[PDB]
């Protein structure tokens, strides 16, 4: 949206049920997760990808 | 609602609202029993130790 | 619930994600995106029988 024009709460009135994709954030599924129970536990695990 | 921004009508609750009876338009258009409240409210609640 | 901490380099908050959704989609109407839709969301069919 311009900001010059419309704010943040009237341009999303516009269609508030949109949806939007986000690959910033990604969901990665691995077998470790599901059949390791291990792995369904981790809490703000330091790694690296 | 004007524009669809429910939004920003919903932030300025405090400014933009007024009673049903005041509504200087609805002063003939409104039964009484549609614009004034005569029921109950139930209070019910628990609490912990 | 799982919020994802903070992400470096940028002034949000930790961000905050569900992967059960029980939600309730809503068209609010506006003239906004088109003007078609003050009324709602069109209904599609084929051209012809």
């Amino acid at each position: 949206y311009n900001p010059s024009t419309t704010n943040a709460k009237d341009f999303v009135d516009g269609s508030p049920s949109e949806f939007l994709v986000d690959e910033n954030i990604v969901t990665m599924h691995s077998p470790d997760v599901e059949f390791d129970d291990r792995l369904q536990n981790i809490t703000n695990g330091k790694f690296k990808l | 609602i004007t524009d669809g921004k429910i939004a920003d009508l919903f932030n300025n609750a405090i400014s933009q609202t007024i009673s049903v009876d005041q509504v200087q338009d609805w002063l003939t258009r409104i039964a009484d029993t549609d614009k004034y409240g005569t029921e109950p409210v139930s209070m019910k609640y628990k609490s912990n130790p | 619930l799982v919020r994802i901490p903070a992400q470096a380099n940028s002034n949000l908050g930790s961000l905050n994600y569900y992967a059960n959704i029980d939600k309730v989609l809503t068209f609010n109407r506006s003239e906004q995106i088109s003007e078609i839709y003050k009324n709602g969301y069109l209904i599609y069919t084929t051209k012809d029988w």
